[PDB]
RNA sequence: GCAGUGGGGAAUAUUGCACAAUGGGCGCAAGCCUGAUGCAGCCAUGCCGCGUGUAUGAAGAAGGCCUUCGGGUUGUAAAGUACUUUCGCGGGGAGGAAGGGAGCGACGAGCUCAUUGACGUUACCCGCGAAGUAGCACCGGCUAACUCCGUGCCAGCAGCCGCGGUAAUACGGAGGGUGCAAGCGUUAAUCGGAAUUACUGGGCGUAAAGCGCACGCAGGCGGUUUGUUAAGUCAGAUGUGAAAUCCC
């Protein structure tokens, strides 16, 4: 079924008036492996209170990747915030060669074979977003035949 | 190699790894469960990156490589087409010095990689002297005719005898030879490693 | 080898300058450059004037910077 | 103009933006040689050659719910600097769901109609 | 003056010659003319100890190009 | 120094102490040089206690002291008539301190 | 010029052996010359199969190490034994090249035969055969690897962020641990990351940045139609594509 891949947890501590409360945050990327993908961040006290927040959050937005042969269909830039992220499609034998915060989402995406890059920020948390948002102007020739 | 204390890598990986007396009740993980060092004994913190990073080592140690190549495997196996998890076991299983133990020729991967550098292994009648010869089906992998008299292999093969072999091969105690029939498949190995684990790690 | 380009001075005598221009491309940018060579062709018949656009062919070195002679003229006159 | 070519492809970015019927455009052989290649491709209904005295290229743009028949159109090759691409170096717009017109000796052609040729040449525009 | 030797490849436990027709003067491992063929002291690599290739040869012989008395030995066992 | 050289001799001209900044307190044992090179910087003595007079003459190997602002290079020990830490269990390595019988 | 000496410097070696082989000069040839070169020596300076060991080994009574003092760890024992099998000794002794000479033939071609092995004895093979040293750096974070004791903004540590005023894992010591497995650290030097000159990759209202304006030369750019030339541009063939290399 769903599969789940831990990005990064940060620890994260505030100044609150009378201490220091301390709330650990995490990047979780659900994925079946055949076209959907699913990106969660969510915050908790604890640790694994935190990973399983984001977990029911990243499979609560979910995306649906129109992968062709173990890959996508033409080269998206997605830019978020400062952070920029570029794809394009390769033929096989390539690998997801990308990084680490991009792969996981990759990876369960379905996608077997693609080349990447981050530009501008290279924040984890606005790279993900990035990488999701990209994933979602991908279009198929039966969608742009369609629409027009 | 890491060449060094091997009955000590199994406890820290909390598996039983077989490096040698995995077998006899002499292993240490069967004795003490726990790492080594003065804090083998208190409660461990593993975290995220602790649970992968200690899951391809075990992997990694099974086999006993490098770092370098053991890495460079993992790119090539990540290259081509298929589950990644599953081509890496092959790669690696693959190795002269991995199929020579499979084949029961010697007592473990360790004193294998010895006997390949020894010239006492043959390989479709040339011989080869490296480990890291990657091992593809149909080759026959025999002991050395010169070699056929050694003490060492001469109880190691004795042994051998009525010992059953993997699927993907099958070896002659008599004519003292083996063949690779095919690729092995993470369903043949059951070895205690989540490729699933060990290849997140390389993400990061 | 036959070069175009303009009579720019008929002063000395048997002897005419032709301002020869071409158009290369520059080995870095690749943007086209315009680049022009004074040639000291020879005219024993004096024929042609200044604004004349003649073609020049390399010939025995009449000199030390004569190397080329008049053989053709394209046009009438363009000062 | 400048570069009738970019000229006419951006009037035509323009009424597709207002959803216009119909758009003039000066008339040209190399024009009506493009606007061949968009009515087949399906990014224009057709064409028609108007005008009472000046010779105009009356565009007929058609639309559809959602996104526009032409959502992206700009020409790559301009005068300031032309652009030259052999066989091999035809890219493929947008995975092949968009296609690119060049202009090679064989005449007006797109990626994949060059590329059954086997000939190479000056990329007009991508859409 | 054109001479036609041995070019020897030389390496540790490897030793071939390239019965090759070049200048006098450059080196004996230098930029050749052209090579007419090989030879192996040992025949070891192959059954085929020499390939002259006398038509080859037999147009630099009369060109002006000489042969050593090594090359020539081996040049006469065709 | 100067010709981008991994060492560089030099006679020293006055071996005097020197204090740290602000966060600190003590007195830090430093001495100016004349490199070769032809340049007069001050160099840092490490360890607990040297034996460089004026004319010591020790070579430089180049390393700048957060404590004492300028001191961009350090002595070493070991070489030349700079001796080494007498009785330096640790640092041997550094310093230069042949290991005990 | 080769080897070497002294000086300088942080610092880099045998004033060794020898010509048979390959190659070169001269001679018809015989043959002569040739520290060109072929080797050995000194220095782990580097790389490859073994720095402080390899393999074997007792539910494990001592010692070193760590410790929440329960324990755990080093587990040839921390003893021994054997080892990959070093070193060392004896014998044989390579070319990864055959002639010079002599016999047959016109001491020419060709054929045949003999001497000489390492370079005026290394490698490798065979035999014998003793286990036969071991240390440094570091352990707050980046950097993988822990506490007790001492001291106490005291003494000291620090590339940057910092730490130390009685619980300091970053001070000194000790037990333990990580790294190196003579390398690893350290110092010095070269390249990119920097899309921070950005042709591919960039900006100029307020962050660094548009000339105060007009006008105007060169230059850049410039409507449309036709013809000739076609110099630029593009295409085919051919020559060179220095060799070497980059790339496969």
């Amino acid at each position: 079924e769903l599969q789940e891949k831990l990005i990064a947890v940060n620890r994260v501590s505030k100044t609150v008036k009378g201490g220091r409360i301390f709330s650990f945050t995490a990047l979780t990327v659900v994925g079946d492996g055949n076209g959907r993908v699913g990106f969660g961040y969510g915050k908790a006290r604890e640790v694994p209170a935190a990973i399983q927040k984001a977990m029911e959050k990243a499979r609560r937005n979910m995306i649906n990747v129109a992968l062709n042969n173990g890959t996508l269909q033409h080269p998206v830039k997605g830019v978020h915030t400062g952070s920029r992220v570029f794809m394009q499609p390769a033929s096989e034998g390539t690998g997801i060669i990308a990084g680490g915060a991009m792969r996981a989402v990759l990876e369960v995406a379905g996608v077997h074979n693609v080349l990447a890059k981050a530009y501008g920020s290279t924040n984890p948390i606005n790279v993900v977003r990035a990488t999701i948002d990209g994933l979602e102007n991908m279009n198929s020739p039966e969608m742009v035949a369609a629409k027009r | 190699r890491y060449l060094g204390p091997k009955l000590k890598l199994s406890r820290r990986e909390g598996t039983d790894l077989f490096l040698k007396s995995g077998v006899r009740a002499i292993d240490t993980k069967c004795k003490i469960e726990q790492a080594p060092g003065q804090h083998g004994a208190r409660k461990p913190r593993l975290s995220d990156y602790g649970v992968q990073l200690r899951e391809k080592q075990k992997v990694r140690r099974i086999y006993g490589v490098l770092e370098r190549q053991f890495r460079n495997y993992y790119k090539e196996a990540a290259r081509l087409k298929g589950n990644t998890g599953e081509n890496l076991l092959a790669l690696l299983e693959g190795r002269l010095d991995n199929v020579v133990y499979r084949m029961g020729f010697g007592a473990t991967r360790a004193e294998a990689r010895q006997l390949v550098s020894h010239k006492a292994i043959m390989v479709n009648g040339r011989v080869v002297n490296i480990a890291s010869y990657q091992v593809s089906p149909n080759d026959v992998v025999s002991i050395r005719e010169k070699a056929k008299k050694q003490s060492r292999v001469k109880a190691a093969l004795e042994l051998a005898e009525q010992r059953e072999k993997p699927t993907w091969l099958e070896v002659d105690a008599g004519k003292m030879e083996g063949t690779f029939k095919r690729k092995p498949e993470r369903s043949d190995l059951s070895a205690d490693i989540n490729e699933h684990l060990i290849v997140e790690l390389y993400s990061k | 080898r036959t070069l175009q380009g303009r009579v720019v001075s008929d002063k000395m005598e048997k002897s005419i300058v032709v301002a020869i221009e071409r158009f290369v491309k520059h080995p870095i940018y690749g943007k086209f450059i315009k680049r022009t060579t004074k040639l000291h062709v020879h005219d024993e018949n004096n024929e042609c004037g200044i604004g004349d656009v003649v073609e020049i062919r390399e010939c025995r070195p009449l000199s030390k910077t004569k190397s080329w002679t008049l053989v053709r003229v394209v046009e009438k006159a363009v000062l | 103009m400048q570069d009738p070519i970019a000229d006419m492809l951006t009037r035509i970015r323009n009424g597709q933006a207002a959803n216009k019927a119909a758009v003039t455009m000066p008339s040209s052989k190399l024009k009506v040689a493009i606007a061949n290649v968009l009515k087949e491709e399906g990014f224009i209904e057709d064409f028609k050659v108007e005008g009472d005295t000046k010779p105009e290229l009356e565009l007929t743009l058609k639309y559809f719910q959602g996104k526009a028949v032409v959502e992206s159109i700009q020409r790559v090759s301009r005068p300031g600097l032309r652009i030259y691409k052999r066989k091999d170096e035809l890219p493929k717009v947008m995975a092949g769901l968009g296609i690119a017109v060049v202009s090679t000796s064989k005449g007006v052609m797109t990626d994949r109609a060059a590329r059954q040729a086997g000939l190479g040449g000056e990329i007009i525009c991508y859409v | 003056m054109v001479t036609i030797r041995l070019a020897r490849h030389g390496a540790k436990k490897r030793p071939f010659y390239q019965v090759v027709v070049a200048d006098s003067r450059n080196a004996r491992n230098g930029r050749f003319i052209e090579r007419v063929g090989f030879f192996n002291p040992i025949a070891s690599e192959k059954e085929e100890g020499t390939r002259l290739d006398l038509d080859r040869i037999a147009h630099w012989v009369g060109q002006g190009a000489t042969i050593s008395d090594r090359v020539a030995a081996l040049i006469k066992e065709v | 120094a100067l010709e981008a050289c991994p060492q560089k001799r030099g006679v020293c001209t006055r071996v005097y102490t020197t204090t740290p900044k602000k966060p600190n307190s003590a007195l830090r044992k430093v001495c100016r040089v004349r490199l070769t090179n032809g340049f007069e910087v001050t160099s840092y003595i490490g360890g607990e206690g040297h034996n460089l007079q004026e004319h010591s003459v020790i070579l430089i190997r180049g390393g700048r002291v957060k404590d004492l602002p300028g001191v961009r290079y350090h002595t070493v020990r070991g070489a030349l008539d700079c001796s080494g830490v007498k009785d330096r269990k640790q640092a041997r390595s550094k310093y230069g301190v042949k290991r005990p019988k």
